[PDB]
Parts: structure tokens; sequence; C-alpha cells
């Protein structure tokens, strides 16, 4: 049911 | 009355995929408050992401970004089962404040938002005419995404289910499933469902001995 949220960037690749 | 004191464009959240997810509306009489609760992206995730947009677009990289934090220390769990309760609260002199906190971790993270922040009057008009000419196109974003969900899911269980697999998956087969994953990456960047859904079977069908090791004690 919930939206998902996303991660906090990591260190750039 | 003649004249209401309102929020002049809906408030909400950057959702997986892109998407706005809104928790007031336009037009929404101040003082006010609503709450809503989501959970995170993907299995095991420790942090989110808050990032807080004022617009009426469904792609939020087309509303305006009013500020972001982090809140960490979320338990490892399926993902969609932690409940993180956003809740946005703007007070009589139009200052935004935002919360989100994690019910089963107690940890809590929040940001104030000052009342001059965001668009300004001729941006705003702007950005409603902006959703009107876009309405269609946003219902078709809204609809990609759900299957680019699907796909990112599949994805990361696939290489989780690979890394616990190991040296049981046969050579022949994790050679199979490199090449699918990426070609699933790379159709997941473009805005054709069919085509996703489409390498996400090719996934699948060259996953059959891996769904068998995962599935056995």
């Amino acid at each position: 049911p919930r939206p998902y949220l996303p991660r906090p960037r990591p260190p750039r690749p | 009355v003649l004249l209401l004191d309102v929020t002049p464009l809906s408030l909400g959240i950057e959702t997986m995929g892109g998407v706005m997810t809104t928790l007031i509306a336009k037009n929404t009489t101040i003082p006010t408050k609503h709450s809503q609760v989501f959970s995170t992206a993907e299995d095991n995730q420790s942090a989110v992401t808050i990032h807080v947009l004022q617009g009426e677009r469904k792609r939020a990289a087309d509303n305006k970004s009013l500020g972001q934090f982090n809140l960490d220390g979320i338990n490892p769990a399926p993902r969609g089962m932690p409940q993180i309760e956003v809740t946005f609260d703007i007070d009589a002199d139009g200052i935004l404040h935002v919360s989100a906190k994690d019910k089963n971790s107690g940890k809590e993270q929040k940001i104030t938002i000052k009342a001059s922040s965001g668009l300004n009057e001729d941006e705003i008009q702007k950005m409603v005419r902006d959703a009107e000419a876009n309405a269609e196109a946003d219902r078709k974003f809204e609809e990609l995404v759900q299957t680019r969900n699907q796909g990112d899911h599949l994805l990361h269980s696939t290489r989780k289910q690979v890394e616990e697999a190991g040296d049981k998956l046969p050579a022949d087969d994790k050679t199979a499933i490199e090449s699918a994953l990426t070609a699933l990456e790379t159709a997941l960047k473009g805005e054709d469902k069919a085509a996703i859904e489409a390498k996400m079977q090719e996934l699948a069908q060259v996953s059959q001995k891996l769904m068998e090791i995962a599935q056995q004690q």
C-alpha cells in the first residue's frame, strides 16, 4: 500500500 | 470571504522512480497539517531520503525542490514493511515543518523550510499551466513508473539471490543471468513499458536453476 522512499545517494563512482 | 490565505501549490515528497507524492494539495488554507506513512524501496534499506517538493507535476524532477534530509537507522526488513510516517505542518506564518519518524526504531528527523521558499507568483501560474498541458503525459509516466519499479525490484532480488547462491549456481547460468541483468538495467532507463517487461521475462527465463537454489533449505 505505502509509497516507497529512495535511499541517500552514496559517494560518486 | 473574498480572500483566503492558502498554500498556492501542492507540497509533497519524492517517491521511488521519480514520482511526486502529495501531502498537502494546492490551495489548502493555512494553517494546515497532514501525515502519510511511507516505506522503503528495497530490501534491508537502512535509510531514506525525504526530498520535499512544491508543484503540480507527477514527475518529481519538474517540481521545485524545497529541501531534503535523511533518516537513518531503519532496521533490516523486506522492502515495504517499515513504517516511516512523514508529517507536513504549515503554520500560520507559512513556515513548513517536515518530519519523518520510523515507527519501529523510534528515530526521527525534521527540517524547517521558511515561508519565502519555493516558487514565486509568476512561476506559480506557469506551474499550474505546465501541469494542465502535461496531464496526459504525466498519467503515462505514472504507468511507466509502476513497471520501472517492478523492474528495479527484480534486478535487486535477483542480484541478492546470485550472491547467496555463490558457487551453487552453475557457471553457464551466472553468465546468462549477468547478461540479462545488464539488459534489464538498460531498458529501465527508457520510457517503454513493454521493453521493460520484455527484459524482465528474459531474466526469468535464465533464472530457473537460481530460483530452485534460492528455494531449498
